[PDB]
């Protein structure tokens, strides 16, 4: 079934964080607003509603989340560890890091900006989008990436983690170090 | 009709069984302790 | 050949390291209540290299405002293990001279 | 060897200590409506796990929060009350914490006996050769 | 070492099992239509060569207390209690007939 | 945990929910058009111990 | 450097509970 | 010949071990209304014997049940109840079984002392003259 | 050849050492729920063996998991539970672990005495004719 | 020893302080124009390694 | 040098004994308004110290009073009352003093174990070779 | 020919307990 | 890996991925 | 495990925003 | 021998004519 | 007492009739 | 020297 | 701390003035 | 004969305001007699 | 001269025994209003001495009564009452007697350890040179 | 002796 | 202790010291 207004109230804390862990909810109403953090870990939710607003961070670790629609506003970070997300939509306003470890993610939006750290660890992604900007640490360990785009920006450390990079960006300014 | 049958557990019968099970349990534990105490003592035979 | 370095092996150095290790564990237990003290651990392989150091122990639980990173459960077990191994090292190194004296005297 | 027992039993001593501290924080936060970190505390549990990697030490793999819904209480005049007027309190269950307190203490003390038992065997093993 | 350690251990282990059996009855005082389980001990001698001195004791469930339970008057049409001795035929999720 | 500890704890948890159910009914003793709720108890799974299966 | 402070109940408290004197809490970092 | 002492103390230690196992079974079967084949357990007791006609070894000559009546209990709803609702239980008395546990253990340990002391006396005889 | 007793007593020391390590792991993982219902820890036990084709050494033939069913507990709060709110726990019995601890320690130290006394007999043999 | 001793002591100490705040409320039932004081507990975690 | 251990454990026991006497004076003065010196008693706490820079002894560097305010009591008819009728009492907290009593005793006893264990190591070294 | 089995408490109780695996027994 | 919902002892920052927990 | 630098202390703030 | 001494063999009984008959 | 036949194994039957 | 330590001598 | 002059007795007066 | 004397235990370890020790005995604590 | 230690510790054994028997007489006569010597019982106490001027033995120089006033009780109809109606009872304080019982017993036992340890140092002295 | 010493003989 | 050449007397515990 689907979450109602009264069922929403029974999964909210004092400061306004929605906890849906292991709960049997399949879809959320459109134009959904959360006062604080949102947790949809281990949920059978396969799609996030259009116009979704989260006043905190989105937690979807080891969930069945697959599709996020554009226009979603997230003030905190996005944690989609172990979910079933295959692509990242364009135009997501993310106020924090993006953790996509152990996901079937294949494609990323062009010129994507991550205000925090980025993770593509053990993902089947083949190539990073052109003009990528990362303000934190980039972990690509165990992924299928082997060629970086012509231009990219990482303001922290770059962790190869084991994968072999052969074509480095022509224009790259690094605020940290590169680790294998 | 119009009534529900409850359980027939005799609470006192279970409680008096509990106290007897505790004492019998503790007495056998003492038997275990005196069994190893005898074994430790009967080890100086090979202690030439 | 036939020198004390080869006759005694490394058992001449292990006894010293087990004494240093026991001292550090004794320090950790005594300084368990003093706030701000960081538990010190000794790396065995370092004194092995010194024969042929004084590190810090990362806590498994957060502090409670003291900043003291001493786990008294760990220290007691590590002191018990060191004391048992210290006696074995004395037995090993002690028998090195007992065999050595029997070879020389023939009796 | 018998020294591996000290590593295995010692790990359980630390393991049961983690669960004791988690229970202590649960008992002390059973009535805390507010919390720093903008999160209404929820009951935490230490999930043990055998690290097979003969001798199988026990390791704490991380603390996990309770899945029970928070206890909602109608307190309309509280500053933390929502529009409907309900304030939410942690889902700490007292009875399970008392049961965890007993089990953690009983399991902690029986690990001491095994370490003591292995200690005597090593001392006798050293008396051989003397 | 003396085989009396295990003879007493096997009795102490069974006393715990009987304790758990009695514990389930007390946990099920308010359960509807619940027949309390009986617990007892059986002596099984270790037959073989030597003096007959070792006898084990193991707990068992000889039966249940089939007495009439405490009837609760609820004034509800869809609530019924069996007078005296009897059962109600029901099939569980496996489609297997069982008395309740 | 010894199994007897947890079996008894289930009874404590079950009766705890019963008290909360009763407490709500007495709270709504003057609510117009209210229907009383009762807690229903049932025994849990029964396990063969002295058998491998 | 020397590290020190009040042990026991007072130090095993959150800093908000100002049981520990301010200068003694300073010693808990480092001194020479 | 102190080797005879070894036979006597060894036979005594074997007799005490038989008595201890008999006490262990009585404590474990002091609450058993059932039995293996068909007969309610009755408190067993080993029989010691001295074949006096040097040394006289002590030999166990069989196990004999106590002649005390079985303690009848009124359990009318029990499946095994008789026509009057009585069930019978073993006549094991706790106080006398505990005394046997104490007596057998102390008697067992003092015979080890005699054998150990007798072992030394044989050794000193070997060293006599040299 | 010259030290047959040492190979047998020493084998027992190694054999009884493994049984103590197995006991320590069973007690340290008696409350490790872990995850799923088939990866759950189960009580392990060493298997002793004697090949009688003089002296018969004791050889450990591998660790074998107990066949006792897992201890089920009703707890629809642990996030690692199942549909019916059950968490299956290791089939470790504390009473049998305590008995194994007593049996392993005493039997291990008994072989120390035999091995230590065996050396004395070898030392006395060297004094023959002197 | 274990730090759970002080972790529980730091909780029992606050319960007494909360009890004092409720005691001041009941002492002021007859007071004129008195605004009741609310008592709440804040959960603060010791962040760090471990 | 295990003799340095005796200094560390010996200094530890002295430090823990100082804290116990400080706890004793706090419990005895939890209700004392007057004093010999004309200043209200404040809860005392000995300050431990470590000269870390091998063996680091723990030293008591002085007694430091708690800075919490003195608990004022409305006792207008008391002879020592101020202009508003308040008398000031020590800020001793009962719960925190009991924890100090428990902590000081346990920390005292565990240093005896280390000193006794370290004593055995030195005696065992005296037997080396000889 | 070998004689193998679990030593300790798991074998020193009546077979009705059924703790030893069938293959091992 | 193991448990899926373990916590993190580091203070919230919302910008750095917590490496305290086994983030795999 | 061990490390070559002292571990940091523990933070117990009444408001995580101010650290 | 001692009179009334217990035996270390299963107790020949009733059901299963086998025992009631064979001495 | 020594014999040429190995000692028989104990039975400890749950029910004597079942054998 | 612990700043502000109590002394052990009549004020 | 071995000194050469015996330590003085501690004093526990009711008033520090009359000491 | 330069001895020190007094009642051991609980009586002496009270503060002097208790006045439990006789004054004659209490004055043999400084080495007198 | 470790034999001088036996004169010192042994003297303390007698000295602490006198203080224990002194305590017993105070405990038993805390409610006794009459006496065989026509003077009301008063809390007796031993006097320890140290003839300091190597080994300084501790000697009891006499038992001295407490200086506390007798506890008066208003019993106007008692045969031993005075004109004002008061009877007088011994000035025995329970709390200080308990401390004396604890202090004397512990002081008695701590001198046994010194006397026992000083015994071992003499035995090893005899063993010197061989 | 002790000025307040008690005698062990009858008064 | 203080060895003497005459046996010590027995202690007297009278209910009234006058009747001694």
């Amino acid at each position: 079934y689907e979450l109602d207004y009264y069922s929403k109230f029974g999964h909210t804390d004092n400061y306004g964080n929605l906890d849906l862990r292991n709960k049997p909810y399949t879809q959320l109403p459109s134009g959904f607003v959360v006062k604080g953090n949102l947790n949809i870990s281990q949920t059978p939710i396969k799609k996030l509603p259009k116009g979704l607003d989260v006043g905190g961070s989105l937690e979807a670790t080891n969930s069945a989340l697959k599709t996020i629609r554009s226009g979603t506003k997230i003030k905190g970070y996005a944690n989609l560890l172990g979910s079933k997300i295959e692509s990242w939509p364009r135009g997501i306003k993310l106020g924090g890091y993006l953790n996509l470890t152990d996901t079937p993610l294949k494609t990323l939006p062009a010129k994507l900006r991550v205000k925090g750290d980025l993770s593509v660890i053990r993902t089947p992604i083949s190539a990073l989008p052109e003009g990528l900007v990362v303000d934190g640490n980039l972990y690509i360990g165990g992924s299928a990436l082997q060629v970086f785009p012509d231009t990219m920006t990482v303001k922290g450390n770059i962790f190869l983690g084991g994968n072999k990079i052969t074509k480095w960006p022509s224009n790259l300014t690094l605020g940290g170090a590169v680790a294998p | 009709t119009g009534a529900i049958e409850g359980s027939n557990v005799n609470a006192v019968g279970e409680m008096t069984a509990l106290i007897d099970l505790q004492r019998q349990f503790e007495m056998q534990v003492k038997m275990m302790s005196t069994a190893e105490e005898m074994d430790k003592s009967s080890d100086s035979l090979l202690r030439m | 050949a036939i020198s004390f370095d080869n006759a005694l092996g490394i058992h001449q150095h292990t006894v010293g390291v087990r004494e240093r290790n026991a001292e550090v564990i004794s320090t950790n237990i005594a300084q368990a209540n003093t706030p701000g003290y960081k538990a010190r651990g000794l790396d065995f392989a370092k004194e092995l290299q010194a024969a042929t150091d004084k590190l810090y122990r990362l806590p498994t639980q957060p502090d409670t405002g003291d900043g003291n990173t001493v786990d008294l459960d760990l220290e007691r077990n590590l002191f018990m293990q060191n004391q048992i191994r210290h006696q074995a090292s004395l037995d090993f190194l002690g028998s090195k001279f007992k065999n050595l004296t029997k070879a020389i005297k023939g009796e | 060897s018998l020294f591996n027992v000290f590593n295995v039993t010692g790990s359980a001593m630390s393991a049961e200590s983690v669960r004791l501290n988690t229970t202590s924080s649960n008992l002390a936060n059973a009535d805390s409506v507010s919390s720093s970190a903008k999160d209404t505390y929820k009951a935490r549990h230490a999930v043990f796990g055998a690290e097979l990697s003969d001798t199988v030490p026990v390791k704490v793999m991380g603390i996990v929060e309770s899945d029970k819904p928070l206890s909602a209480e109608y307190n309309p005049d509280h500053p933390l009350a929502n529009e409907e007027g309900y304030i939410y309190k942690p889902n700490v269950n007292v009875m399970e914490e008392m049961a965890n307190m007993i089990s953690a203490s009983r399991a902690y003390q029986t690990n001491v006996q095994v370490a003591d038992s292995s200690k005597q065997m090593l001392l006798r093993t050293l008396q051989m050769g003397q | 070492m003396d085989r009396a350690l295990f003879l007493a251990m096997s009795g102490a282990k069974q006393n715990m099992q009987a304790l758990q059996l009695r514990a389930n009855n007390l946990a099920n005082v308010s359960t509807t239509g619940f027949r309390a389980d009986l617990a007892q001990a059986r002596s099984m001698q270790a037959y073989g060569e030597g003096h007959p001195s070792r006898v084990f004791s193991m707990t068992e469930r000889p039966g249940h207390n089939f007495a009439q339970g405490s009837v609760i008057t609820t004034g509800r049409d869809l609530d019924v209690t069996i007078e005296g001795s009897g059962w109600i035929s029901v099939l569980d999720h496996t489609g297997k007939e069982g008395l309740t | 945990m010894h199994p007897a500890l947890w079996v008894s704890k289930t009874g404590l948890d079950a009766q705890q929910t019963n008290i909360a159910t009763i407490s709500n009914n007495l709270a709504n003793a003057s609510t117009v058009g209210y229907k009383k709720s009762r807690a229903v108890f049932e025994d849990l799974f029964y396990q063969n111990i002295n058998q491998p299966g | 450097n020397m590290v020190a402070g009040i042990p026991g109940a007072l130090s095993n408290q959150p800093p908000a509970d100002a049981s520990i004197p301010q200068d003694v809490a300073q010693m808990k970092d480092g001194s020479v």
